RNA sequence: UCGCACGCGGCGGCGACGACCCAUUCGAACGUCUGCCCUAUCAACUUUCGAUGGUAGUCGCCGUGCCUACCAUGGUGACCACGGGUGACGGGGAAUCAGGGUUCGAUUCCGGAGAGGGAGCCUGAGAAACGGCUACCACAUCCAAGGAAGGCAGCAGGCG
RNA sequence: GAAACUGCGAAUGGCUCAUUAAAUCAGUUAUGGUUCCUUUGGUCGCUCGACUUGGAUAACUGUGGUAAUUCUAGAGCUAA
């Protein structure tokens, strides 16, 4: 599960996979443009308030 | 005498309910040397499609025929007779062209076999597009 | 559509009869004496002078 | 179809354009403006085809953007555009003008006039228009609309209007006995006296015009177009002058044309 | 869709048309607008040579007209009472033209109480609390009171008039068409032309 | 709004572009009178599922049963109506004739219809456009089997 | 000066004659029963309250997906 990452106050962004289905639940079954807080995907992601915007499926 | 649909009918030009201390009754020339009939100054009859009375504009070919049904309201159905020459044999054929031409009932005595005159205007409906201008009285007919 | 004539026309006109004798006597003094080449052109003479000769009638009738 | 056409056939081509046949398969398509497609003359025909000073289109092209050619006051730079009838072009180089007037042909004759009298052209006016605060206008054939004109000026006649400043000079009143010119038809380009009208309510009026030479002949009042009062025209006159005489003495004015020169 | 085409249908002497071509697109006919008592919203749609018609749906205000006192102003309309085309668009109450609708009197009964300052409607027993209309009936100058005292010579009304009044619900009649312009313009039934539905309501009601 | 010279607190010359409206050009669209191959082993046809007219409206750029609601029973025909076939796109025209006629006109110009068969639509002033979309039908293509994508009766060219 | 936003054209032309028998079409007239791109000629300080307003976005940087489309998704921007 390919992340596309991006941080607009800097203007930088990096594609970082990950491997575990329980960080995951933070980021299933929502919608659009919902603030959601990344402080589960990681022991350097607390704190951080990321917006969903949406990607492409397995088909593109 | 007048009036006897669900709506009411009446000449749109004219304002009949001025204040007060007959009627105004509307009515155009219609040109070519045509003289406007008597009954169609002084009757009664109001009707969007008169010649006269209504909003119908008299134009291109000037025809006559020779009337032949008149069993519907307010139209009536007459005849044109011509010969069609034909350049193989030196003869010709009777051919007749029956169409639909509307009677304002300004003409109030008609008769079936009289040779009327018609007048091409705007289509009145699907196979309407005549009206009657004048009535020449049949040949003979005096009683 | 092209820009051009499209106008094929014939010069002469065969005869008729093909197998006449009274023709072939007078064709044949036609080409030897003056030096022609086939019965064609005998013909295409004779077509010119056709038209001028239609031209003059229609002209006598007016 | 499913829209207005934008091509021409060279077979479609009126014929007084006098365009060969054999050169192209399309004509030159004359743009919109004053005049309608079929009377008028494109530019590039009066400039390759009457003229010569052109041989192809691309020549054509360069000429007309040098911003040498202007027609009757304005600077027009399309080589297909709708010169009419008497378009006064002016060529500033060779100072030299042209007024598109009809030969005793149905075709354009090439016509120099002189610069003083490249200063006004006659437009035939269509009918008196109220404008939206009690303003008369006039709209002639070029439709030039001309507010406040003249209030004498009726449904046919035509005014000598001025070039430099767009406002009109004097007006013909049409009247019989006044000089006329032919513009449409089997009579096209004839000149002659205006000699009984004849009145068709309903239908189209037809006007008997007398020749110079007293060949009387008739032509409906939407092909006449009047030039001048009595026997005095108000412009410059082409050879021949309108008159059609019958093709028995063309045969003899060019067979005595050839043996006396020699 | 919808199309309005002449050829679609039987001759005049009764043969069937067999058609040459498929639908065009200047023959389209749209759906009915319809439009109701409402507050206002029309749509508007793009016609023929880029114009614009504009589609009335729900309407609630018109520009009707008295055409005797040569005045006309903007009042609500209130009900739909009679349609001569169908009697379903008086059931279903549907704004074309030519239907006879219900309005309110006050827009009316103020010009008469300003610019003749009569008493209209106003039947008796109730006299005006903000008196506005009865500081407007005196306190005329002196010079002006001859021209005041000679539009009484036709301040006189029809009683069928008048009794509309007395309740304040005035017939009227559509003149403008509502679907293709938007509005809801028209003018108010009098003499012979109210007297003639009046009698054609009763026989709707019985 | 943008570009060239610019001469005197701000005004001037040469333009392009832009729009509201009116005429003009240009189309498109309905009508008006006349004209069309054969067929009777096609003589009655049309209609309340519009057939022909009247009234009032809807819709349409507008005239109009175009459509709706209420009414009248009307309209065409032996002068061939209606229907069927057409190995029928129509005309200007072509061949052929003393005179008259016969046959042809898919074909360069004009006008109509279409892009495999229907149907519906977006934009645009103008399309029911298909070298534009949206679906069904028939044919056909790549596929990783998840999906995507096509219309040479346009010039060539290939098969039948 | 590539690109891209914008404007216009793309409804012209070309092919074919399947459908179609007062239908198309041909001659003649009408739109006073209508709509109109472009062009041309006219209008457009007339109305009684600024030395030029605003924020998006394409191109570009960069992260990418799908076997694949003239497929596009996200993040910073920047003009009419």
């Amino acid at each position: 599960m390919k992340l596309n990452i991006s941080f607009p106050a800097t203007g930088c962004q990096k594609l970082i996979e990950v491997d575990d289905e329980r960080k995951l639940r933070t980021f299933y079954e929502k919608r659009m443009a919902t603030e959601v807080a990344a402080d589960a995907l990681g022991e350097e992601w607390k704190g951080y308030v990321v917006r969903i915007s949406g990607g492409n499926d397995k088909q593109g | 005498d007048i009036q006897t649909e669900r709506a009411y009918q009446k000449q749109p030009t004219i304002f009949q309910n001025k204040k007060r201390v007959k009627l105004p009754r509307y009515y155009k020339n219609i040109g070519l040397g045509f003289k406007t009939p008597k009954e169609a100054i002084e009757g009664t009859y109001i009707d969007k499609k008169c010649p006269f009375t209504g909003n119908v504009s008299i134009r291109g070919r000037i025809l006559s025929g020779v009337v032949t049904k008149m069993k519907m309201q307010r139209t009536i159905v007459i005849r044109r007779d011509y010969l069609h020459y034909i350049r193989k044999y030196n003869r010709f054929e009777k051919r007749h062209k029956n169409m639909s031409v509307h009677l304002s009932p300004c003409f109030r005595d008609v008769q079936i076999g009289d040779i009327v005159t018609v007048g091409e205007c705007r289509p009145l409906s699907k196979t309407v597009r005549f009206n009657v201008l004048k009535v020449t009285k049949a040949a003979g007919t005096k009683k | 559509p092209v820009a051009r004539s499209w106008v094929c026309r014939k010069t002469y006109v065969t005869p008729r009869r093909p197998f006449e004798k009274s023709r072939l006597d007078q064709e044949l003094k036609l080409i030897g004496e003056y030096g022609l080449r086939n019965k064609r052109e005998v013909w295409r003479v004779k077509f010119t002078l056709a038209k001028i000769r239609k031209a003059a009638r229609e002209l006598l009738t007016l | 179809a499913r829209g207005p056409k934008k091509h021409l056939k060279r077979v479609a081509a009126p014929k007084h354009w006098m365009l060969d046949k054999l050169t192209g398969v399309f004509a030159p398509r004359p743009s919109t403006g004053p005049h309608k497609l079929r009377e008028c003359l494109p530019l590039i025909i009066f400039l390759r085809n009457r003229l010569k000073y052109a041989l192809t289109g691309d020549e054509v092209k360069k000429i007309c953007m040098q911003r040498f050619i202007k027609i009757d006051g304005k600077v027009r730079t399309d080589i297909t555009y709708p010169a009419g009838f008497m378009d006064v072009i002016s060529i500033d180089k060779t100072g030299e003008n042209f007024r598109l007037i009809y030969d005793t042909k149905g075709r354009f004759a090439v016509h120099r006039i002189t610069p003083e009298e490249a200063k006004y052209k006659l437009c035939k006016v269509r009918k008196i228009f109220v404008g939206t605060k009690g303003i008369p206008h006039l709209v002639t054939h070029d439709a030039r609309t001309i507010r406040y004109p003249d209030p004498l000026i009726k449904v046919n006649d035509t005014i000598q209007i001025d070039l430099e400043t767009g406002k009109i000079t004097d007006f013909i009143k049409f009247d019989t006995g006044n000089l006329c010119m032919v513009t449409g038809g089997a009579n096209l380009g004839r000149i002659g006296v205006i000699t009984n009208r004849e009145r068709h309510p309903g239908s189209f009026d037809v006007v008997h015009v007398k020749d110079a030479n007293g060949n009387s002949f008739a032509t409906r009042l939407s092909n006449i177009f009047v030039i001048g009062k009595g026997n005095k025209p108000w412009i410059s006159l082409p050879r021949g002058k309108g008159i059609r005489l019958t093709i028995a003495e063309e045969r003899d004015k060019r067979l005595a044309a050839k043996q006396s020169s020699g | 869709g919808i199309s309005r085409d002449n050829w679609h249908k039987r001759r005049k002497t009764g043969g069937k048309r067999k058609p040459y071509h498929k639908k065009r697109k200047y023959e389209l006919g749209r759906p009915a607008a319809n439009t109701k008592i409402g507050p206002r919203r029309i749509h508007t749609v793009r016609v023929r040579g880029g114009n614009k018609k504009y589609r009335a749906l729900r309407l609630d205000v018109g520009n009707f007209s008295w055409g005797s006192e040569c005045c006309t102003r903007k009042t609500r309309i209130i009900d739909v009472v009679y349609n001569a085309s169908n009697n379903e668009l008086v059931r279903t109450k549907t704004l074309v033209k030519n239907c006879i609708v219900l309005i309110d009197s006050t827009p009316y009964r103020q010009w008469y109480e300003s610019h003749y300052a009569l008493p209209l409607g106003r039947k008796k027993g109730a006299k005006l609390t903000p008196e506005e209309e009865e500081i407007l009936n005196k306190k005329r100058s002196k010079k002006i009171q001859k021209k005041y005292d000679e539009r009484k010579k036709n301040a006189k009304i029809s009683s069928l008039l008048e009794e509309q009044f007395q309740q304040g619900k005035l017939l009227a009649c559509i003149a403008s068409r509502p679907g293709q312009c938007g509005r809801a313009d028209g003018y108010v039934l009098e003499g012979k032309e109210l007297e003639f539905y009046l009698r054609k309501i009763k026989a709707r009601k019985g």
